[PDB]
């Protein structure tokens, strides 16, 4: 092929062309020393760390911005490399401050580690120190600066990354800073991940400030709930107690970043815990019991009713063996009034056809697309990470992105084609220009939220972006397997349900209105005592004290996504199950194991009795929910098209608004939020600014 | 400043306190709650914030090699005064 | 091929001699242990934990870890005879002082989230 | 001491106290940190 | 001399493992994701095998954190999976296998910066 | 090489080289390899079917006799398909040297004692089948010399929990002492020292 | 002299502790300042070995002179963070008479 | 020898016979030997720091890491991880007043050894206690077990 | 005795799927056209035998393969089970 051959300490390996030194050494095996240099942010050269020298060659180079060329052998470990280093780190650490007791990134610091292996050990700087003024970004970013050693990477982080600007460099010479030179915030859905960039202590999390140090913290790999992406986390605990949240590496999901909502919730798990379960008592108010008492009496509600007059509505953080327990004990009693709070159009195909309501390109295929045409989305609040992968094939790719809706800032420039919905109905008929620029797109790509779905044109609005979809493949051809329709999710639980058979929406609630309702862990408010019968039966089986839980008859404590091995599936179909971190709070056990034990209770004992058993019937039920990392899946467009054509729902003249409008709205959004004080110091914070 | 609960316990310098209902106070009765009277934040509240005529002043915290490790401390914000990391002493230029 | 080789038995019928062997020493020596370390059981108990012990492993289906088991068995026997442990050793094999663990799913569920 | 007292401190003991073991004034260990784990606070009103 | 026996391996009865530790526990095997604070990279070479959570719980004086299991500090180091596996099947413990993650190779270039007509124009350096 | 590096000697280091040669030459059906370490200390990895033929010349043959056994002991390396690793340490008087013998083993491969060439080998023997579950064949009297008796588990495998499995206690209905499931009032700690950032460039390995 | 506690909860003598003897607990002040909120020393898995005193980096825990603290009942053996404060206000006299007398060997 | 022994000049004493009482002789000769090596150690004193100069591997002095940026990142590593000893295994031997002791030390790279295996003396001494004492009274034992310098937290570490 | 929902497992890559595979790109919607309020799941296997799930009242299910079924066979036993004959 096109490959050279390069030496690295005399052995030869094959690059290709535009390949840096820095890489070759990687694919020999060697780590070059680095402080400026991330794979995912453009190429700075400042700390010159990455220098390393080239076999007869008098200059050393590099490593990190010298693109390679045939014949060149790498001398990594050679003494004049080895000196470079030293007087790097000697440099490096001249203006540094002795900090490191101090330091929120004592035990996990580059400076640290690198000094150690590749610096000195004594210092001749026998001068006095600088010290500059710290900066004040948010409540989030504990910011000290006289640590800073002028890396420029939360700089270059925020300009391409995060597509904002307020980050730079200003002075020069010893004395340049870097800030934001007046009092700004630095907001944004990406706002915490230039804590973990950053190699020193000069960003560091502010609600984690002082709390524990890196060696005692045990890591358990799991994945975050808070969105529908399903960005895999490292929850980092200290003595049975989560200590914080970190991202963990994925290439096809969350890169390795997550979001703000992501990083900074978990403190939310601490407060408004339910514990014990509780009853009402004579005078009307709740009290705790025993587990016994309360399962006796929901297993005698259960017992007496059945057929229709039973019900369950699934919440936003609920897992796939809840879901599947509760849908086999409600069977049991011959009941099929399972919703959920978000609404899906069950029209035509509706839950029957997967590919109906899945991101089918997904978040690694979005980089393939050349157009793309968001319609009643704000994928920045929506979907930080999907919104963060949109604007690197935008800045990379050179993606054209056109938006139907409000228009919302982005962090990147688009097309915006308007409010009404009838827009879709002009691009499906072609007067539009639009389906003209898309119709010479390669690899087209139409992207709809479920927001535009949970108003009452769901069906006539999924029905208008099939057809342009079908126009798209009809008129351009089958380029193959593109999947051009996508559809976003906004909570973790909604595809789960959907695979499982849950009929989406609780417009079955209303329609028949149920004699006892189980909640299973439903916050959304969608469901209030007004529209269900006298006397009714509410059971809440959650986590937290939220606008569900004093509705209640009975109240059951479950777990957190932290506080069991549960699977969650995301948006584009992905199934992905968390790791046990801590366990559940006084007396809360594990969603499914409360299910099995009421069903036992009540006579109608359900077959599996551990985890395994519930996952085979996971199996069983959906053969998809057991893979762990399979995201592919059969095309049947054609077939949900072809259903979506019978029904002719008009659409209203009411111009498509999100709910996530500003940056304020995007904190506080399922129950763990709105129990977090970080949460509340942020929307603080962004509605009024000192 | 030592405080009192409601109970009527002192209160420790980081806030721990039995309430009511806890049955842990049984481990004091016939005997002591060891607490220390000198509460750290209070005694150095009342220190003198120094007035130094530079830019960027250094702290040990007195005794040389000991004290804590020698810092660095900016005092070009006018606002308020330049807190030490480890003492925690109070520096501030010369307004006015 | 996996060839391995032996301990003490080339096939399964030497192992399951020597596993005869042995429960006939423990049989025989379990009266004379009663008696001597002075214990509060009757022989019918001890004969019945030693034939719960032997039946405890009685899916092991490899030679070699038959044998290994019959050489712990014999050694254990042989710390018996001389005495070298003494009534709490002997009596550790009873469990009368710990707590009876449930098994239904019920009783776990209410204890504690034990799977 | 008499030749060279030790220096004087604000916080240092003014009274020594000897061993107080098997005494009303024992140490009795504690802990002293606070609560983790805030539970919720169900309402006093009646739903209905 | 050899006994040429064909069966798999199997030294469940001979560790002295407890029944309730042996048939309950799930043991995972992977590769640890490398520390996000950090660029370093060397702490993701080996496989690790390691044990599910438990409960942990306050001691009733002193305050201080309480384990009921054992296997909880427990962490094993392997060269490769096949050898994590063929350890977790001889001792007779269920297992969840990951398999590596490696980050795929990028294309940085230093003169997209200052691109005439590309997007990947920076702003500032 | 300032004060501050241990100083090379390079005669030792040849002699060694060529004993190991030589021996590897008298024994070619048992020597797996040879190996110098850069302090002067020679190791021979052989069979596990040789261990008492070449103790033997080891401790005979007029230019090795190593008389002395000094140390036996075995290592446990979960990640190989033969676990243990049996080390015998040797020293000879009338040369001044010592010499190292590797074997390896696993759970039910029994190994040849050596009681017969080394008597003092005799309790070390016994301590590994106590410490690790290796079983030596032909041994005078192989039975447990550390732990309690009716200990069930080898404590120093690397798979056995550090706090074990049951811990002592007395009780006072049954009047004697007893054990029980192992509960901690506090948790060991575990600590992640281990750093990125490699030390020793001359131990990398192939990324393969 | 100022009256604060030199402890700023670097947690090196909890890392260094070779017992394990120490455990640290740590939040922000009230006025931002680093401290602990716990900090209990075993005296029953201590082994004295004075590896904590020169992990410190600001001379905050000390291994004092004392050696006559013989004690009734076990649980009176395990220090928390107001009885280690309560020594140092005890002992703080020779405590640093000592510091001053040997700190220049160290 | 290891460390400054082959500077120094001392005597070995040498029974003849192989019983308590040559083994008694030998141990007040060794006393009066090491008295010896005392003296000469007391008037051969050098000048000189105390510990490596490789802040490394030896923690640095307090006042470099209260003034020093290198010697405080090191004292903080060291005190917190430690230093990375290069893999490998060794037999240390050295000559206890018990006998030879021994540790046979694994690395694998790591600030925590692999293994530590520890040969003690009396752990031989103890097993040969029983050729020892054939044909002997039960007095008889208590002397030998006295003369062979046993401790038992060697034996069984 | 009345039939709640249906669900359709097939191997997207096995060729013992393939004839159901058809199945479904023949005909499924015209199925769909004669029942409107019917749940007929479709989830996809992997080296499993394709398999039709029926779920009656009360949570009866009962489980049929689909190996080798040609286009008119899956349909045949499809017909058999809505209708309600055995
Ligand atoms: S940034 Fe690193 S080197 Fe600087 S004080 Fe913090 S831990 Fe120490
Ligand atoms: S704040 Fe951190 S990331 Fe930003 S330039 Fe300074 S060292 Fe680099
Ligand atoms: S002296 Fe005690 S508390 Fe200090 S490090 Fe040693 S064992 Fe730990
Ligand atoms: S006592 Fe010293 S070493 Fe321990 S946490 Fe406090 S400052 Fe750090
Ligand atoms: S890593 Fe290349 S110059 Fe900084
Ligand atoms: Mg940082
Ligand atoms: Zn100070």
């Amino acid at each position: 092929s096109n490959l050279i051959e390069v030496f690295v300490d005399g052995q030869s390996v094959m690059v290709e062309p535009g390949t840096t030194v820095l890489q070759a050494c990687e694919k020999v095996g060697m780590q070059i020393p680095r402080f400026c240099y991330h794979e995912r942010l453009s190429v700075a050269g400042n700390c010159r760390m990455c220098l390393v020298e080239i076999e007869k060659a008098p200059k050393v180079v590099a490593a990190c911005a010298m693109p390679v060329m045939k014949g060149w052998n790498i001398l990594t470990n050679s003494e004049k490399s080895k000196k470079a280093r030293e007087g790097v780190m000697e440099f490096l650490l001249a203006n540094h401050p002795l900090d490191c007791p101090i330091c929120d990134q004592g035990g996990e610091c580059d400076l640290q580690d690198q000094s150690m292996m590749f610096g000195s050990d004594r210092s001749r700087f026998l001068e006095g120190k600088r010290a500059v003024e710290d900066k004040n970004i948010g409540p989030l970013v504990k910011t000290i600066m006289t640590r800073c050693i002028q890396c420029t990477r939360c700089i270059r982080f925020a300009s391409e990354i995060a597509g904002v600007d307020d980050l730079g460099t200003t002075g020069r010479g010893n004395d340049m800073q870097v800030g934001t030179y007046i009092e700004k915030m630095f907001m944004s859905e990406l706002s915490g991940n230039i804590i973990d960039i950053c190699p020193v202590g000069a960003l560091t999390s502010k609600p984690y400030a002082f709390t524990a140090r890196p060696w005692e913290t045990r890591k358990t790999e799991s994945i975050d709930v808070m969105d529908a992406v399903g960005s895999n986390i490292v929850v980092s605990t200290r003595t049975g107690e989560v200590m914080r949240i970190l991202p963990r590496m994925h290439e096809d999901i969350n890169e390795e970043w997550i979001s703000d909502k992501t990083r900074f919730a978990y403190d939310g798990l601490k407060r408004q815990r339910l514990t014990q379960p509780m009853i009402r008592n004579e005078k009307g108010l709740l009290t705790y019991t025993t587990w016994e008492d309360a399962l006796s009496r929901v297993a005698g509600m259960l017992q007496s009713f059945q057929g229709n007059d039973v019900a369950a509505i699934a919440g936003g953080l609920v897992d796939a063996e809840a879901l599947v327990a509760l849908k086999d004990l409600l069977n049991r009693v011959d009941s099929d009034s399972l919703c959920t709070e978000e609404v899906f159009p069950t029209a035509g195909a509706g839950t029957d056809l997967r590919s109906n309501y899945l991101l089918n390109t997904t978040i690694a295929g979005v980089e393939e697309a050349d157009v793309i045409l968001l319609v009643g989305t704000n994928p920045r609040f929506e979907a930080p990470l999907f919104n963060a992968r949109i604007r690197k094939s935008w800045l990379h790719n050179d993606l054209k992105v056109a938006l139907i809706g409000s228009p919302v800032d982005l962090t990147y420039r688009y097309d915006h084609l308007g409010d009404s919905p009838k827009i879709l109905q002009d691009i499906a008929s072609g007067n539009h220009p639009f389906s003209q620029i898309l119709k010479e797109a390669k690899k087209p790509m139409v992207v709809l939220g479920s927001s535009a779905l949970q108003r009452s044109d769901g069906t006539a609005i999924l029905a208008a972006v099939s057809n342009i979809a079908q126009n798209i493949r009809l008129s351009s051809g089958v380029t193959g397997d593109w999947k051009v329709m996508n559809i976003l999710h906004r909570i973790a639980s909604q595809v789960a349900a959907l695979d499982l058979g849950y009929k989406p929406g609780v417009e079955a609630i209303r329609k028949n209105p149920p004699k006892v309702l189980f909640l299973l862990g439903a916050d959304g408010g969608c469901i209030t005592r007004q529209d269900l019968p006298k006397d009714c039966f509410i059971i809440y089986q959650g986590h937290h004290g939220d606008v569900g839980a004093p509705m209640a008859d009975v109240i059951l404590p479950g777990a957190a996504y932290t506080e069991k091995s549960a699977t969650y599936v995301n948006t584009e179909g992905r199934a992905q199950q968390t790791k046990v971190a801590v366990t559940p709070p006084g007396l809360a056990r594990e969603d499914w194991k409360i299910i099995r034990a009421l069903s036992e209770i009540a006579g109608m004992t359900l077959p599996y009795d551990t985890l395994d058993q519930v996952r085979s019937r996971l199996e069983e039920v959906s053969p998809n929910l057991v893979r762990y990392d399979d995201v592919e899946g059969a095309n049947y467009f054609q077939q949900a098209n072809e259903l979506s054509k019978l029904v002719n729902q008009q659409l209203l003249a009411d111009p498509l608004v999100p709910p996530q409008l500003t940056i304020k709205d995007f904190y506080m959004t399922d129950s763990i939020s709105r129990a977090s004080q970080t949460m509340a110091k942020c929307v603080k914070a962004v509605t009024e600014g000192i | 400043g030592v405080r009192t609960s409601p109970t009527g316990e002192k209160v420790t310098h980081t806030g721990q306190a039995y309430d009511d209902g806890d049955y842990r106070r049984v481990r004091f009765s016939d005997r002591q709650k060891e607490v220390n009277e000198n509460f750290a934040i209070d005694l150095i509240a009342e220190q003198p914030v120094s007035e130094v005529g530079s830019r960027v002043i250094s702290c040990d915290g007195g005794g040389g090699a000991l004290g804590h490790p020698r810092v660095y401390i900016n005092l070009d914000k006018e606002t308020k005064t330049g807190t030490c990391g480890y003492c925690g002493l109070q520096f501030r230029q010369p307004h006015h | 091929g996996t060839s391995v080789k032996p301990i003490f038995s080339r096939d399964m019928n030497e192992a399951k001699r020597r596993v005869r062997e042995l429960y006939r020493a423990w049989y025989r020596e379990v009266p004379n242990t009663v008696h001597l370390f002075q214990l509060d059981i009757s022989v019918k108990q001890g004969r019945d934990k030693v034939r719960e012990m032997f039946m405890k492993n009685a899916h092991v289906t490899d030679p070699r870890v038959v044998d290994l088991l019959v050489i712990k068995g014999k050694m254990e026997l042989e710390e018996t005879i001389n005495v070298w442990k003494q009534r709490t050793h002997i009596m550790r094999f009873f469990h009368e002082t710990e707590a009876p663990r449930p098994t239904d799913f019920l009783s776990k569920f209410y204890v504690g989230h034990d799977p | 001491p008499t030749t060279k007292p030790p220096t004087a401190r604000k916080y240092i003991w003014t009274n020594h106290k000897f061993n107080v073991s098997g005494t009303p004034q024992q140490y009795v260990p504690y802990s002293t940190t606070r609560k983790k784990i805030q539970e919720w606070v169900p309402p006093s009103t009646p739903y209905k | 001399q050899l006994i040429a026996v064909d069966e798999k391996l199997d030294i469940t009865t001979l560790t002295g493992v407890p029944e309730e530790h042996i048939k309950t526990r799930k043991v995972r095997i992977f590769v640890p994701a490398r520390n996000n604070m950090q660029s370093g990279v060397n702490n993701t070479k080996k496989w690790k095998m390691e044990f599910d959570t438990r409960e942990r719980w306050e001691n009733p004086l002193m305050g201080w954190s309480s384990t009921a299991d054992p296997l909880s500090n427990l962490v094993l180091t392997f060269s490769t999976k096949e050898d994590a596996v063929a350890f977790a099947e001889k001792n007779g413990w269920s297992f969840d296998v990951e398999e590596r993650k490696v980050p795929k190779p990028k294309s940085k270039s230093y003169g997209a910066n200052f691109s005439w007509n590309k997007r990947t124009r920076v702003s500032t350096k | 090489t300032r004060p501050t590096i241990r100083p090379r000697n390079d005669v030792v280091h040849k002699q060694l080289s060529a004993f190991g040669q030589y021996v590897a030459e008298i024994l070619p059906k048992y020597v797996q390899q040879v190996q110098v370490s850069c302090f002067n200390e020679l190791e021979i990895f052989i069979h596990p079917d040789g261990v008492i033929p070449v103790l033997t010349f080891l401790r005979d043959h007029t230019n090795a006799q190593f008389k002395s056994l000094a140390d036996l002991t075995a290592v446990d390396v979960p990640t190989r398909q033969n676990r243990f690793e049996i080390v015998y340490n040797l020293l000879s008087l009338r040369f001044n040297s010592r010499i190292r013998v590797k074997t390896y083993t696993d759970e039910l491969t029994p190994i040849e004692s050596s009681v017969t060439v080394y008597k003092a080998a005799n309790w070390y023997e016994r301590e590994i089948w106590d410490m690790f579950g290796v079983f030596f064949a032909n041994h005078p009297d192989l039975r447990r010399i550390l732990t309690d008796y009716g200990f069930e588990g080898h404590p120093f495998r690397k798979d056995f929990p550090l706090s074990g499995y049951v811990e002592l206690r007395y009780d006072d209905e049954v009047k004697r002492v007893v054990a029980e499931p192992v509960e901690l009032a506090q948790e060991f700690r575990k600590f992640d020292l281990n750093s990125p950032w490699e030390a020793f460039p001359a131990y990398r390995q192939p990324p393969e | 002299p100022s009256g604060e506690e030199r402890c700023i909860a670097c947690k090196l003598c909890e890392a260094v502790c070779p017992a394990q003897a120490i455990t640290i607990e740590a939040e922000p002040r009230a006025d931002g300042s680093r401290r602990t909120t716990r900090y209990d020393i075993d005296m029953t898995k201590c082994i004295y070995c004075g590896f904590c005193q020169e992990a410190c980096p600001v001379d905050a825990i000390v291994e004092g002179p004392n050696f006559e603290f013989s004690t009734e009942t076990h649980e009176e053996l395990l220090y928390n963070k107001e009885k280690l404060l309560n020594n140092g206000d005890k002992w703080e006299a020779e405590i640093a008479a000592n510091i001053q007398a040997d700190y220049l060997y160290r | 020898p290891y460390d400054v022994y082959d500077q120094v000049e001392f005597d070995v004493p040498i029974g003849s016979r192989g019983d308590c009482y040559d083994r008694y002789l030998c141990r007040v000769e060794e006393m009066r030997q090491s008295l010896r090596i005392i003296s000469q150690c007391l008037n051969k004193m050098p000048p000189g720091e105390i510990k490596v100069d490789d802040a490394k591997v030896s923690p640095p002095k307090r006042a470099e890491m209260k003034t020093s940026m290198e010697s405080l990142i090191h004292h903080f590593k060291l005190y917190t991880e430690g230093y990375q000893v290069p893999p490998g295994a060794t037999y240390t031997a050295i000559e206890a007043p018990k006998g030879e002791f021994g540790v046979y030390l694994v690395s694998d790279g790591s600030s925590r050894p692999y293994r530590c295996k520890i040969k003690a003396p009396g752990f031989a001494h103890l097993a040969g206690l029983d050729k020892m004492s054939k044909g002997h009274m039960l007095a008889d034992v208590v002397a030998i077990i006295g003369t062979q310098d046993i401790v038992f937290g060697e034996v069984d570490r | 005795l009345g039939l709640r929902e249906i669900r359709i497992h097939l191997c997207q890559r096995s060729p013992g799927s393939q004839g159901v595979r058809d199945f479904i790109e023949k005909r499924y919607v015209e199925l769909k056209k004669a029942n409107p309020d019917l749940p007929i799941l479709i989830r996809e296997c992997s080296d499993v035998q394709p398999k039709l799930w029926a779920r009656y009242a009360f949570g009866q299910e009962k489980n049929v393969s689909l190996n080798n079924f040609s286009a008119d066979q899956v349909t045949r036993t499809l017909e058999n089970v809505l209708s309600g004959k055995a």
